[PDB]
RNA sequence: CUACGGUGCUGAAGCAACAAAUGCCCUGCUUCCAGGAAAAGCCUCUAAGCAUCAGGUAACAUCAAAUCGUACCCCAAACCG
RNA sequence: GUGAAGGUGUGCUGUGAGGCAUGCUGGAGGUAUCAGAAGUGCGAAUGCUGACAUAAGUAACGAUAAAGCGGGUGAAAAGCCCGCUCGCCGGAAGACCAAGGGUUCCUGUCCAACGUUAAUCGGGGCAGGGUGAGUCGACCCCUAAGGCGAGGCCGAAAGGCGUAGUCGAUGGGAAACAGGUUAAUAUUCCUGUACUUGGUGUUACUGCGAAGGGGGGACGGAGAAGGCUAUGUUGGCCGGGC
RNA sequence: UAAGGUGAUAUGAACCGUUAUAACCGGCGAUUUCCGAAUGGGGAAACCCAGUGUGUUUCGACACACUAUCAUUAACUGAAUCCAUAGGUUAAUGAGGCGAACCGGGGGAACUGAAACAUCUAAGUACCCCGAGGAAAAGAAAUCAACCGAGAUUCCCCCAGUAGCGGCGAGCGAACGGGGAGCAGCCCAGAGCCUGAAUCAGUGUGUGUGUUAGUGGAAGCGUCUGGAAAGGCGCGCGAUACAGGGUGACAGCCCCGUACACAAAAAUGCACAUGCUGUGAGCUCGAUGAGUAGGGCGGGACACGUGGUAUCCUGUCUGAAUAUGGGGGGACCAUCCUCCAAGGCUAAAUACUCCUGACUGACCGAUAGUGAACCAGUACCGUGAGGGAAAGGCGAAAAGAACC
């Protein structure tokens, strides 16, 4: 009865491997003072 | 039928091309109307109009 | 807010359309590269 | 040039009916051959409201492979192979081992 | 004045709808599926010659093909043209 | 384009070589001028973007002889 | 009417005064300087041309007006995110 | 096939990588030996792909405009339908075009998945149905910016530029309104009343005729009124109430 | 060529045929919408709008044909301007577009190496453009050699990592000569005698041979296990065929084939035989390719970076000799050897494979092998150029599970 649909991933990440991993744009961590 | 037509004149050939499409229109109306349980005359008449238009465009030249 | 893609078919077909690609040498090379790849849709057109 | 045709009383050489004799009903396309009363299966035919609404366990005959049958000679009493000769300008099926026309 | 074998190819099928039958009973309008390149003059010439009746006005529209999903793919049905042929006062077919 | 109509001198390319031998690309353009030549056969003036080497081919060979080598070649004048 | 949903037959009055736009008169009027598209449709003039021809003009009569779009969403669950 | 590889146990023995035997699965292939050739051995490379954990049945369930009841249907109703209240928006959270989308429209059906819950519901699935134009829009005629551009001028080549010309609306050119209608279309269908342009059949007096001429088209900002109207408000009238 | 068919997912439904046109396969032919070089003008490909003929017309119209630009040529008529050109028109021809690599030409990097870097390298590579062919280009000595000689180009093996070149660094890297593959030379700058005189082409019958459908093929049975035998055990037969595949497990003998022997209406490739047409022989003589060679300047190519440096090309400026003359032989000169530039054509050996046919593999076996074993350049993503997946296996046969 047309079942066992898949897990359609987002159309943003073309490497489905990291599709659910990181957004891959900007990494903002701002508190770093080393001197 | 493919052989009986090559003893016809061109005006004889053309007036049965008129009767074939009037038959083809008769059958195409019948198939949509819920009638025409014999749903094989369509393929037969469509290849009868092609059989005579072939024999038309060959004695034309 | 206002995103980068604001669609208009007229601005689409004048930029990337088949006649826009067939106007120049470097667009007929685009269409040559998209027949050589085997692309279903050649341009943005239909 | 088929060696096994429409109405031939054939004998089955292989596969649960090895030895049984029947008549071919129709040669299909893919080398499968329906033989009369030979390769019986048990079809759990589901009743649809129209179109043979008797929906029993219908026993039909399944297709057998065309290489698993041979034509029964019946003038020797055994299975027999087929060859092709030209008699009277016609391609003629004939039995092996006695060379006589079918 | 249209050639006769052209008129024999425009009228595809009479269209049944329960809107089409409302038009046949209340406004004397037969609704026909026609060929895709049918003009309103070619339909008017074909309903009069082949259905042997009289025609006032043909109104046409083009029905868009629905996108259907048979199995797992994405198909699209054909666009077809639909006439609204208004016969004058005497109705045969 | 900077082509002599008589000798066919294209611009050719080569190098600039400095005193430290740094090669960089340049072009040796031909010494082209458009000049009107009097022909007594045609009783007219005819202008030709010709090199200064081509002006020497013309008076050495003739202006009828040069133009006959252009109509039989495919140049337009 | 009749499932009273609804469809169906009926259907009286249908005036006046006042206040009114950012809308129309107005592409006006006044005024300013920063001095505010183009071409056709349209009216008009004729040239070559043209002869009670061809056109034009009016009224009257006929026919023709093709072909596509037309559902639905539009401050949005149908558009861009 | 009286059971191969593989998988899974067990036992035995080699100094080790390992080897062998076999019980069960498996249901068709496997290879003593001696040589031969290597995509020849993985735990790591913030390795690559798939699968599955963990946090954790935790956080969250997307505007604090708000819901409560009674019937209905149903296997099941907080959410669907109907009803009565209640709350919210009203220069919008309403109505309508262009763009963009492309059937999401309407009906009957289903409720797996989709819907941040349930769902009988849905912009979900499925199958039908639905878009009707001389007048609305496009097309079309006209051009603006700008594009392309015969010849042309340039340029190693590709090509750049540009004249004639030809395209290009966001502008200019032609004409329909009101009621009624469908489950879904309406200035399109139907009633009523119009109107526009072009092709085609007679009169008198007849000069008509352009890739031309001249009008006209044809145009700013602001400001100020007056004349109205849409619309509203009250009175009157009319129907009904007590 | 046939007893079966009406392509696939795909069942039907309605049928067609049965030995002579059911389908299938091939040759040839017809048809071949619309867009696209797109060519009637336009355009936002798959649409919009015509012009002029020609018909036919119920008078509403309807068909079919033509209508691009350019190049070359011809015809007509044609400015300033008298002649005359330019232009203008109308014909005929031909061209354009796409295509994977190879090929020739025009342009032309940088990263990198040098342990930095600029000369040099990478590399005349990547790329861009132009043009062509089945190959292309080169090609008939202004060549080499060394006092003997060789005898057009191309390719391969040596010579030889030599000689050299070189911030004499990194690196670059020959020839001569030798072994081979394949080996043809010819024209014009020119007039005569002779006078189709072989040639080399195209076209057409004719033959031989492939290609495009095909045809015939040779022989095994019992028996045990098993769901089923192709396996085991027993006993035969074919073999110019024991290549392979399929069949209920592993088949020479069941099937399809294979070895072999054969076949062509028709259309084509190749040779040959040629008939008929185009070029055009052989002999006598003359002729012997000038803004060239060379030079000055600046670059480039040669292994060769201007160095003592030949030779080639040429942007610029000059400028011979004309066979009793000229080039080269690695600066230059004299000898004396060798060749005759400034015109052109030219097969094979060579390079390549989009594509077709077989055939093979110490190649892969679904995370591999193509990106793609599967409706894959797809779904998806991006405005776009572009990127780009994942996803094979029931069984021998659906017998794919009636009924409760």
């Amino acid at each position: 009865h047309c079942y066992e649909c898949s897990s359609d991933c987002p159309n943003l990440q073309p490497y489905f491997s990291r599709c659910f991993s990181t957004p891959v744009w900007i990494s903002q961590a701002q508190g770093i003072r080393a001197g | 039928k493919a052989k009986e037509l090559r003893e016809k004149s061109v005006e004889e050939l053309n007036t049965e091309l008129l009767n074939l499409l009037r038959e083809q229109f008769n059958l195409r109306m019948q198939a949509a109307s819920g009638q025409l349980q014999q749903s094989h005359l369509l393929k037969q008449v469509r290849r009868d109009v092609a059989r005579v238009k072939t024999l038309l465009n060959e004695k034309a030249g | 807010m206002k995103r980068t893609f604001q669609p208009s078919v007229l601005k689409r077909n004048r930029s990337h359309g088949f006649r826009a690609r067939m106007a120049t040498k470097n667009g007929r090379q685009v269409l040559a590269r998209r027949r050589a790849k085997g692309r279903a849709r050649l341009t943005v057109s239909k | 040039a088929a060696k096994i045709r429409r109405d031939d009383e054939v004998i089955v050489l292989t596969g649960k009916d090895k030895g049984k004799r029947g008549k071919v009903k129709n040669v299909l396309s893919s080398g499968k051959v329906i033989v009369e009363g030979i390769n019986l299966v048990k079809k759990h035919q589901k009743p649809v409201p129209a179109l043979n609404q008797p929906g029993g366990i219908v026993e039909k005959e399944a297709a057998i492979q065309v290489s698993n049958v041979a034509i029964f000679n019946a003038a020797t009493g055994k299975a027999d192979r087929v060859g092709f000769r030209f008699e009277d300008g016609k391609k003629v099926r004939f039995f092996k081992s006695n060379s006589e026309t079918i | 004045m249209i050639r006769e074998e052209r008129l024999l190819k425009v009228l595809r099928a009479p269209h049944v709808s329960e809107k089409a039958s409302t038009a046949m009973e209340k406004s004397n309008t037969i609704v026909l599926k026609v060929a895709k390149d049918a003009t309103k003059a070619e339909i008017k010439a074909a309903v009069q010659k082949l259905f042997e009746v009289e025609v006032e006005v043909v109104n046409t529209l083009v029905v868009k093909g629905k996108v259907k999903r048979h199995g797992q793919r994405i198909g699209r049905r054909s666009d077809w043209k639909k006439a609204y042929v208004t016969l004058k006062e005497g109705q045969n077919l | 384009s900077r082509v002599c109509q008589v000798t066919g001198k294209r611009p050719v390319t080569g190098n600039n070589r400095s005193h430290a031998l740094n090669a960089t690309k340049r072009r040796f353009l031909p010494n082209l001028h458009s000049h009107r030549f009097w022909v007594e056969s045609e009783k007219r003036f005819v202008t030709l973007r010709v090199s200064a080497k081509g002006m020497r081919v013309i008076d050495k060979k003739g202006i009828d002889t040069v133009l006959a080598e252009l109509r039989a070649r495919g140049e337009k004048y």
